[PDB]
RNA sequence: AGAACCUUACCAAAUCUUGACAUCCUUUGACAACUCUAGAGAUAGAGCCUUCCCCUUCGGGGGACAAAGUGACAGGUGGUGCAUGGUUGUCGUCAGCUCGUGUCGUGAGAUGUUGGGUUAAGUCCCGCAACGAGCGCAACCCUUAAGCUUAGUUGCCAUCAUUAAGUUGGGCACUCUAAGUUGACUGCCGGUGACAAACCGGAGGAAGGUGGGGAUGACGUCAAAUCAUCAUGCCCCUUAUGAUUUGGGCUACACACGUGCUACAAUGGACAAUACAAAGGGCAGCGAAACCGCGAGGUCAAGCAAAUCCCAUAAAGUUGUUCUCAGUUCGGAUUGUAGUCUGCAACUCGACUACAUGAAGCUGGAAUCGCUAGUAAUCGUAGAUCAGCAUGCUACGGUGAAUACGU
């Protein structure tokens, strides 16, 4: 049940990187992702200047939903906050899923042309949270006195 | 490596039975002689048998079996007739596996 | 596939050279499995027992991609009710 | 379902009725075993022996068969034993020492009880006094607790049945056990009989 | 029928391999190991009785 | 000079370790380390035992190392090096044990059972 | 857990009758092989010789042969798993199920096994006309996680010398190897808790609450499966429901379903270089080097009954180049040709290589399956069975995470 958290992973000296690599490695294969995760990275700092601290922190924050539903029981479905675990789990879960659904040819341009357009406040990982926020928190009428 | 030895090796389907064979060994050779080398270790061999217990059908329900083998290693230098004698004289009990050598 | 040469039954080269030297015959009786068709097995009509009934079949000279070995199949209607 | 604790028990607690050189040539001298496995039944059939023994050297035989009833296999004087190596040897082709080797407590073990409930009940007798007297007997000569069950149709009746009548403990999931599992056959004019005795006579180790 | 192939298996061959390996006391000649030459079901309930060298414990 | 020397075990593999205080090098079986690791990056987890203990650092090391795959010998050396960093001396396991890196793990593969197969995937049912 | 034949029970034909085969009597005889002929073989038709061998005093006794008579007989994969032994699945590793002494109840029964707390567990504590016992969970066993002693070859080279090399001098420090023990048992503390059980936290340790895993599957249920492993009641066949051989067939083909393998490609395709395993097998078996060949493979012969030699390069993986979104240098299905190995023969039906074609297929609906951490996903390896043939099975290692808010 606890998380067994991963610590060290300073390509680039941070925290997040090293949770995110873990779900691309798809098959097992965690040096392909890793190479790409850095060659997009440098991709990102290299257009549009800037440091990739800033552009990937304030890019999941544009893209970490705040609040969230889960359905019970007729259909009712309660609007609940979500822990910071799995709000980053599921910022960068959503984020991989429609730079997936991007559809790119290259490595690295797919993901950097993500995160620099979330760092713009819109894309799909964007409007996903848009979809969330709207469907949520517009009907908190009738679990609200609930847990 | 080139020095005069009797060498020997051993078989038994009993980790007890063989090395307490090998001890009575190592016994009388160092008895009749010295500078006898110990009972070493050998990777004992193991073997294993897939079979499914059932008789029509049904090999979901599959079990295992083996057949340890424990080898045993003894060398012995500066040779006699007495140490020959150490050797192919006493070997009881008689599940273990003596081939004698030079 | 034997590099190592053909496998003409011996027993079919027996009878087939003294009924090749002499008249042919336009019948034969063998088992023919073990053996294949050579330029010297022109002329004849061999039988393949198929299982049921061996059926002669005439040797012509155009089966070098054919052969001896099968040429009337057990399945032999279909086995099934459709078709090819 | 459940399995047999012989085949549990072995290799830890009893070592194997047979033992030779392990030589990877196995079939000669396992079918060699066989031969002599075979044989054994012509003196069980008289003698109701509990289980042989072989060992094997390099050149010899040496056999011992674990029976209650020596006179009947070693002859008045020796009449008997070496006419068995006379009759063995032809079939062996090679030379033995049978030596027979007696029980203590002798009515005591399983097959002998196994092979005796199954012998009267060859001769229509009542399933329910044999095997109560079994059971109160072995009780009197010292154990823990034994179990005996039989199957097929009791009493020569209609479709099969199994009964059990079992005292004391006779712990079987444990693994410090050394029990004596047996079984036997039973035909007199409908299809066979079999028995499944249990016994447990104390915890001890072979070293 | 088995009780004749006893004798098929037994009788001499036209060449090197007609011949298939089965055990001596069971008919089955499938499942069977050269290493002794016992079926599946024989050699299993051999090994329980104790008889032949070596194990059935398993969990290896 | 003075040489300490513990061994390290993790996932079928085995370490010999061979440290001797330096300005801090290693060269795994006479090759450099990121010779023997694929890509790799991520040797500066090697570094957390020199970076939480003895900070910062460092000793020269050789060492050689066989079986198993990269990853499992590659964290091997850790424990090595813990050990290594007790015999030197008792101030440092305080350090160590609040982090680990001296336990060596006792988890490996399993064996396998009746439902795997070449690939560890377990069966389905009979639908329909 | 190996259907060219054999295996195979079934089919076609040719054949057999104490029979393919087993015991018994008589009768003998040591036992046969190679050739000629017929025959697809089975079989025979002949040459020829299998030739009293152990014990013999002329006989004989004898393992073993012999063909016939030959009566018991043999034989049946012939039916009944709803008569059976036995064996095996499933409920289900579900935690329950009962018995002895006493008591209550007219009795059937209850009582323990009920109630509270507690546990993965009828596990444990307390209370209670219930008290004890048994089967079961636990452990008892194997393996794995750490250390120590014993012993150092074929294993290892840390001090060295040397070498293509641990190959040899030596070394046994280290690793490793296998025997024995040490260790993990609420064991200690603090708190909670009917002061108890038990729970929580902490230290220590390599490993804290049956450590991880395996083996083990209660009384019994499904008249579960099996007479085709075997054994076996009853019934049926016998000049055939038995027996031999050759060939065919178990592999057919409008389709349905299951199980799995490979693709529908840019975490990718092809080429080049390059590091990292474990386990197992091998005697008349493993086939090293070398040479030949694009290749499957061929010559060769060293070493090897095994810590020695071989299978056996591990693969994924890493460094590079190129390909630049197409039915694509995608996919590799189909077909033909030319060849490799086994087997007598790869034609119905073996496997493999090279060339030639390059299909459907651009992630899949209703519905549905598996999985809580070395797991899944994913990559290779070996073994069994095996004259040759495994996407299957068993086993081994490599890599390897996401989430489990909560009932």
């Amino acid at each position: 049940v606890p998380k067994r958290d991963v610590l060290p992973d300073p390509i680039h000296n941070s925290k997040l990187v090293t949770k995110l690599i873990n779900k691309i490695m798809l098959d097992g294969k965690r040096g392909t992702a890793q190479r790409i995760l850095y060659s997009a990275f440098d991709l990102v700092e290299q257009r549009s200047g800037r440091d990739a601290l800033e552009v990937f922190e304030e890019a999941i924050n544009n893209i970490m939903p705040v609040l969230e539903v889960k359905a019970r029981r007729s259909n009712y479905q309660v609007p609940v906050e979500v822990r910071p675990e799995r709000r980053t789990t599921l910022g960068l879960r959503w984020l991989v899923n429609y730079a997936r659904l991007r559809g790119e040819k290259t490595m690295e341009d797919r993901l950097a042309n993500e995160i620099l357009d979330a760092a713009n406040n819109t894309g799909g990982a964007v409007k996903k949270r848009e979809d969330t926020h709207k469907m949520a928190e517009a009907n908190k009428a009738f679990a609200h006195y609930r847990w | 490596m080139a020095k005069q030895k009797i060498r020997i090796r051993l078989k038994a389907y009993d980790h007890r039975v063989i090395d307490q064979s090998a001890e009575k060994i190592v016994e009388t050779a160092k008895r009749s002689g010295a500078d006898v080398s110990g009972p070493i270790p050998l990777p004992t061999e193991k073997s294993v048998y897939t079979i499914i217990r059932a008789v029509h059908m049904y090999k979901d329900s599959r079990e295992q079996f083996e057949q340890r083998t424990h080898k045993r290693l003894i060398d012995i230098v500066n040779p006699t007739p007495k140490t020959v004698d150490a050797l192919m004289g006493l070997n009881l009990p008689s599940g273990v596996d003596i081939e004698i050598k030079l | 596939s034997i590099k190592k040469g053909p496998f003409v039954d011996e027993h079919l080269m027996k009878k087939v050279e003294a009924q090749e030297g002499s008249e042919k015959k336009q019948v034969i009786k063998t088992w023919s499995r073990r053996s294949t068709i050579f330029p010297n097995f022109i002329g004849h009509t061999f039988a393949v027992y198929d299982g049921r009934k061996h059926v002669p079949v005439y040797v012509t000279e155009d089966m070098v991609g054919h052969k001896l070995g099968e040429f009337a199949p057990t399945r032999t209607f279909k086995g099934h009710v459709a078709d090819d | 379902q459940k399995i047999n604790p012989i085949g549990l028990r072995v290799g830890i607690i009893r070592d194997w009725e047979a033992k030779w050189y392990a030589e990877k040539d196995f079939a000669s001298l396992l079918h060699e075993d066989l031969k002599i496995r075979k044989f054994i039944d012509n003196e069980l059939k008289e003698a109701s022996v509990s289980h042989v023994e072989i060992e094997r050297a390099a050149n010899r035989i040496n056999i011992a068969i674990h029976t209650g009833k020596p006179g009947m296999v070693i002859g008045k004087g020796g009449s008997e034993i070496e006419k068995l190596r006379n009759k063995l040897n032809a079939l062996t082709d090679k030379k033995v020492h049978i030596n027979v080797i007696e029980i203590k407590k002798v009515d005591l073990d399983a097959r002998l009880v196994a092979e005796n409930i199954a012998r009267q009940l060859e001769n229509r007798a009542s399933f329910r006094r044999v095997q109560k007297q079994a059971i109160t007997r072995a009780m009197k000569l010292g154990a823990k607790g034994i179990k005996t069950q039989v199957s097929g149709r009791l009493g020569g009746a209609d479709i099969a049945r199994a009964e059990q009548y079992s005292e004391g403990t006779v712990p079987l999931h444990t693994l410090r056990a050394d029990i004596d599992y047996a079984h036997a056959e039973a035909d007199t004019t409908y299809g066979k009989l079999g028995v499944k005795v249990w016994i447990y006579r104390g915890e001890v180790l072979p070293t | 029928a088995k009780t004749s192939m006893v004798a098929k298996q037994q009788k001499k061959q036209k060449y090197a391999v007609r011949e298939y390996t089965r055990c001596e006391r069971c008919g089955r000649p499938h499942s069977v190991y050269r290493k002794f030459k016992l079926c599946r079901i024989c050699f299993r309930e051999l090994a329980y009785k104790g008889q032949i060298p070596g194990v059935r414990k398993a969990s290896w | 000079q003075v040489e300490y020397r513990g061994t390290g075990r993790r996932k079928n593999s085995v370490a010999r370790v061979r440290l001797v205080p330096g300005e801090g090098n290693i060269t795994v079986n006479n090759r450099d380390v990121r010779e023997y690791l694929p890509f790799e990056s991520l040797i500066l987890d090697l570094n957390q035992p020199f970076d939480v203990t003895e900070t910062k650092g460092n000793y020269d090391v050789l060492v050689n190392v066989h079986g198993g795959g990269f990853t499992g010998q590659a964290q091997a050396i850790r424990h090595g090096i813990a050990r290594a960093l007790l015999e030197a001396d008792p101030e440092y396991r305080g350090s160590l044990k609040r982090a680990g890196l001296l336990t060596r793990d006792p988890r490996m593969k399993e064996r396998k059972k009746p439902g795997l197969k070449a690939a560890r995937r377990s069966p389905q049912f009979s639908k329909r």
